[PDB]
């Protein structure tokens, strides 16, 4: 037995059980809930250190003998905030906890062994969190994906054909030989993808078959006309098979009211994208239906978090799109009526009572496909320093904020579009999409992405160098990246109709293909962390908003964290 | 440092506009690519210094460029500039609109245009149909939408309104504001005239028989100004 | 030109540096890129004006910003700037070591640890061994060497350590310098302690029936204060 | 090669050099052809590293690693089927002759047999996963039996034996020796002794020749970084002076002009740089 | 009695046959017409006596050769007979 | 029932042990009365390294080669299953 000091232990290994940890540049603060490791055991690389053969390094190993080992990782997740050694096999999650050589240390178990076939990254210091996924992207430039992968996304769910005008305004890839396209240039790239179709028609033949072309889901948009009978079939049509919808509604309420959108639904679920409504929906009332139990609410980035400059960008984007005048009373009245600061006022407390439950990018079509986790923090530090501590935390710390904000980019959209099995959280028999962090660039820059279990992007010096940390640094390529190796590495989601006639075979993918499910038995009960049901009303003439009887709203903020202290531009 | 790619496009932004700032010193008359780069560099610069407001910076890059400064044709060719910075709160769209006033004759792509006016739906005859919004949102109705099927707090007599549209340019829309009432035109719907959708109270060929059940689909989903008489005879499709 | 790929990423690097430069001219406090850039473009500089060596360069980089100049977090964030630069004599790697002095208090990931000693190895009861270098190079021994084993020259009673390994921090080491003579702490080898590899003198399930053995073979290859007795009887498999 | 031509026209044509019309021509009038280089000493850090050794004039590639994680950071070893497999099938984007090398550091027979089954064309033995003179054994007898070379960096701390006793463990079987010289890694202070030996192939790398004035200076600061050293402990200093050694790296350009090194290399992005092995032997020379 | 998964074809896909991994590679399902399932065993030569659950206590044991009296770590260990044990009996007619 | 069968490890000719099995036996069985000797314990053992297989002994009870410690030094520290452990079931008398 020997003394250590707390701090050289912190400077060797990174923190352990009670030690606590800020959150880049906000006022957020994480602490070590457990740790899995048996003190004087540590696994360490390098000349002289464990990992060695004969030590920690087995040579007679088990034959679940590991691919890749991370030591001394501290994990954030939804299911918690934990210091583990985690291990990797065949692209998939092996195992999460102590790791060694058995022959040599006590506590380990035959899924966790490392041998001659194990290659090791030191995580000690740093943050493991699962890739984001991102439920709202127009494919409008293929230039988006890159942008996405280097800000921590690694799913991207959405529609479109490229910069044509339909694409423009709505995330809907339409029909059969358009999906086949998608499909085959979906092979280029280093992102798991799926594609969303037309949902806007009463033909129950053109609606089934997208779905059996690959399709994941329906796209409803008010710019291909969003009527309670378009609603209806659609939605008949994803309950035969299992398949999400999502809606963007009747901004001018031509055919009826939010009461009637909600009629046409008729209880079944549905997937509500910009629930606020700066970005479209039944003037001024689409946020009310955010309190209702088959509707899973998202919101878009632009919006959050509230500042000084949102209301007047919002209001000089609409006049442009729209091609309005100020010299004519009814542009000038349909403008008032879109903008309405006090909803968007709102948006941010209910994201913080976990009313809302899923962000999301809208990119290239009012939204920043780069910037959905950083706002997403943002707005947990302008909560955090507006209403203070929530009451729901233990001990003297922000782990329960923490989990709620992190949940609407990982596991919510997962289980929204049934992808939950494979993506969205760090579990053992899950896909390994990871990304890792220094604390001090948390929220806005990572360090590398491993992408089905091989490293695909990472931060990196001039290649002519003797090290590679010298000047320049900027994020580049990695071998998953590359050749074959990215096919082993990707995934292509489509519905389980499709995958049972065998698309791979016939569009001749070679990209793993998996289908989606459990789409249709999901309510806002099932949204982890963020569950709130309630009663939520709109004054028609002041848009002053209630829930459940209170006045609901927050101060626009003259400046946020991770911004300015990070980017050149 | 991290760059990303957004960071990179900027700088190479940032000297194409350095570039064209000296060349306007050295007393040359900017083009189009040039007048787009400087002005676009002159507002990211303003941001990253963190006084001023978008708005503010809006109309700052007015006041940028002479109408002496540039070529001919270069005024009427840049109708707006955008370029997104990051301010203290973020990252904000800026637009400028019209930053330069025109001083030549040449417009590139210039439009010359006969006299005459244009007769849209020639041979179809409007008739004129009082109309109230009694709901307290407002309501807008497009150019091709089946007007018997609007918004039910619309308050109109609907049976003279069946299997008939807007008579207004295709593409355009006409505005009910709380309490308001106008008249409108409305003519046959042309084609087949087969109506799916929209609300579903026709989804079949319109006709006589057609808006008869229609009609009572109308009264029994609460349409204000529907009027079908008591004793209805159902068929056997309904 | 024949430029090749590492000129043109220096050539970037440079205009980097050149617009960090321009915005602390007009007064703005400098953010983390910024820093790292001006720092940077400023040693590349002096090594191509050929009048400076690399150690002075060095020194020379910690006095291009003051405190005041740059944004609050930003003298945290840096611990160090790497540089390679081509000097007369060729390319060489430059190291600025903590180039600001921080002024606020603000650090971005800062820790906040308890108080509290970590207790390792609990539940191990240590032995003392004193061990001497008779040899005329140095030696250094880490954690997890099976400590029996270690380099011929050192000499120490090696029957009291066999299965052992030294008492210290997981990656840790204890250096031996020609003639030097301490003590060292040890503790048994967890797990199965099945011992393979190191100098190949145990190969097997570590006991006390395995330890005659490797004493025996230890002696045989000249390890040094190793003891075993004369009259040896072999076993069927040595 | 030759002369080349039309024989029905010209005197001294042979078979082998008939231009036809299929033929294309490239005029090398004032120019020097030579084949291009073969570089043994790759860490596959990152991809980027392959386009800037083609642009300086080398073909060929051979190292080992799966991209920036640490233990490529600090090794050439690309460990086990499932890794050789990733890097095999990555391989086929690039304009670059490749080779892979495995883990030589255990004493398992048959991981190290797997391992070249696998697509491994030989072994690398390195320090950070434990050069010890069992391993070193194992992995010779294997590399017997399968007909591919061994790489080595040996212990530096002079852990479980001094220089003799690898040469002991060697066995007079063929090795290849990296950065012989000492500086990039090995037997402190005398690793350099192995150079005048029979079976050993020896070769430096790039960093450490030519010998000049800043380099000393260069190496000792980039050993304070990579180690975390500390100038106020007396066992750090005592450690880093017993590293570097400018007398050797000085008597190392001599053995290069004498013929006693015979290969130069990278060590690329783990002190050395890929693109420059070709101009420091010349300017060497 | 015998229920429905010990009968019919149901039996060859309620039951396993355990082989070596050699002999699962070289298809010994396939070349012996076998229609259970076969699956290979396997880690059986890195366990010791510290693998075993609630049973992992290694000591020193010695046996006297003349009264053959047995100790573990110095201290003799015995037990009495007994002449009545339970779950026997009160259970089985024979 | 699930069902796994148990080889002869009873000889010292390594071909005929590996042969065994490759055939689809799970492991050896070396019992006194085909012959426990050191020789065959040792030879049993080299294979059941190469072959990831188990290996249980019945010892000899009639310290005919050797007594206890002559067993345990011919199985050299490699795991191994005994049988009837107590010594009534067989197994060298008396300790
Ligand atoms: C507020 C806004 C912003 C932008 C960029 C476009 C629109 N805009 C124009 C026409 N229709 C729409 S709303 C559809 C949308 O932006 N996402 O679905 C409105
Ligand atoms: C002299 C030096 C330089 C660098 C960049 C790294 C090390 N360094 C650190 C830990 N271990 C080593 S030596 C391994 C090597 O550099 N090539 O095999 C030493
Ligand atoms: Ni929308
Ligand atoms: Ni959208
Ligand atoms: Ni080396
Ligand atoms: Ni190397
Ligand atoms: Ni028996």
């Amino acid at each position: 037995m020997k003394k250590i000091s707390r701090k050289e232990y912190v400077s060797m290994y990174g923190p352990t059980t009670g030690d606590k940890v800020r959150l880049g540049d906000t006022d957020l603060i994480a602490e070590v809930e457990h740790d899995y490791t048996i003190y004087g055991e540590e696994l360490k690389f390098g000349g002289g250190k464990t990992l060695r053969e004969g030590m920690s390094q087995s040579n007679n190993p088990s034959k679940e003998e590991l691919d890749l080992i991370i030591t001394n990782a501290l994990i954030v997740d939804y299911t918690g905030i934990y210091k583990a050694d985690i291990g990797i096999k065949d692209g998939k999650i092996a195992g999460i906890g102590k790791g060694g050589n058995k022959d040599m240390q006590d506590g380990v178990k035959n899924n966790l062994s490392v041998g001659p076939a194990t290659e090791a990254l030191a995580g000690e210091g740093l943050i493991v969190t699962a890739g984001g996924i991102d439920t709202h992207i127009h494919f409008i430039s293929p230039q988006q994906i890159p942008t996405a992968f280097a800000s921590g996304v690694t799913t991207m769910i959405g529609g479109g054909t490229g910069p044509a005008d339909g694409t423009n305004a709505t995330t809907i890839t339409p029909g059969r030989r358009n999906l086949k396209w998608m499909l085959r240039a979906a092979e280029e790239y280093s992102m798991n993808l799926g594609f969303l179709a037309k949902g806007n028609t009463s033909n129950d033949a053109s609606l089934a078959d997208q779905i059996e072309a690959g399709a994941i889901g329906f796209k409803i948009h008010e710019d291909w006309g969003t009527t309670p009978s378009a609603i209806n079939h659609a939605l008949d049509v994803a309950d035969k098979y299992d398949v999400q919808v999502a809606i963007h509604t009747d901004t001018l309420n031509e055919a009826g009211c939010v009461e009637d959108t909600m009629a046409a639904i008729a209880g079944r679920t549905m997937h509500t994208f910009h629930t606020e409504g700066a970005g479209g929906g039944h003037a001024p009332d689409i946020i009310k239906v955010a309190g209702e139990h088959n509707i899973l609410p998202a919101s878009t980035n632009p919006t959050i978090p509230f500042t000084v400059n949102t209301e007047a960008e919002h209001m000089d984007m609409l006049m442009v799109c729209h091609h309005l005048d100020k010299s004519i009373k009814e542009d000038v009245q349909f403008a008032d009526s879109r903008i309405r600061p006090q909803t968007i006022a709102a948006e941010d407390t209910l994201h913080d009572m976990g009313i809302f439950s899923i962000t999301s990018s809208d990119s290239q079509a009012m939204g920043r496909v780069g910037e959905v986790i950083t706002r997403t923090w943002q707005t947990a530090d302008k909560n955090k320093k507006e209403f203070g501590r929530l009451k729901e935390e233990k001990g003297d710390n922000d782990n329960f904020r923490i989990k709620r904000y992190l949940s609407k980019y990982t596991i919510n959209p997962a289980i929204a579009h049934g992808i939950s099995e494979y993506v969205g959280s760090v579990e053992v028999g899950k896909v390994a999409d990871l990304v890792l962090w220094s604390p001090a660039f948390f929220g806005v820059k990572p360090n590398m992405i491993i992408k089905g279990g091989f490293i695909a992007l990472s931060q990196m010096g001039d290649a002519n160098a003797s090290i590679p940390t010298p000047q320049p640094v900027y994020y580049r390529e990695m071998f998953a990246h590359h050749g074959k190796a990215k096919y082993d590495a990707n995934i292509t989601f489509v519905s389980q109709a499709a995958y049972d006639k065998g698309i791979k075979e016939e569009l001749g993918l070679e990209r793993q293909v998996l289908p989606v499910k459990n789409c249709r038995n999901i309510t806002k009960k099932d949204m982890q962390f963020n569950d709130t049901t309630a009663h939520i009303e709109v004054n028609p003439e002041t848009y002053h908003v209630f829930v459940d009887g209170k006045e609901v709203t927050s101060k626009p903020a003259n400046k946020v964290s991770l911004a300015q202290l990070f980017s050149i531009f | 440092m991290k760059l990303t790619p957004k960071e990179l496009d900027k700088l190479m932004l940032h000297y194409a506009g350095e570039l064209a700032r000296k060349r306007k010193e050295k007393g040359i008359k900017l083009n189009y690519v040039e007048a787009v780069a400087l002005i676009s560099a002159h507002i990211m610069e303003e941001a990253r210094a963190g006084k001023k407001t978008a708005a503010e910076l809006m109309q700052e890059g007015r006041t940028l460029l002479k109408p002496d400064d540039v070529m001919d044709g270069v005024a009427s060719m840049i109708h707006e500039v955008g370029i997104e910075a990051m301010f203290p709160d973020g990252t904000k769209l800026v637009t400028v609109h019209t930053p330069i006033e025109a001083n030549g004759k040449l417009v590139p792509g210039e439009l010359f245009l006969k006299n005459e006016d244009i007769t849209i739906n020639e041979g179809k005859k409007a008739v004129s149909v009082k109309v109230k919004n009694v709901g307290d949102r407002p309501v807008q109705i497009g150019s091709h939408f089946h007007f018997f099927e609007v918004n039910r707090c619309l308050d109109f007599d609907r049976e003279k309104t069946f299997g008939k549209r807007l008579d207004i340019a295709s593409g355009t829309a006409v505005r009910f504001e709380p309490g308001e009432e106008k008249s409108v035109e409305l003519i046959d719907i042309g084609g087949n005239r087969r109506i799916f959708g929209f609300n579903a109270l026709v989804d079949r060929q319109a006709d006589n028989e057609s808006k008869k059940i229609a009609l009572h689909r109308a009264k029994e989903r609460g349409f204000h100004g529907t009027k079908s008489d008591d004793n209805y005879v159902k068929t056997i499709k309904e």
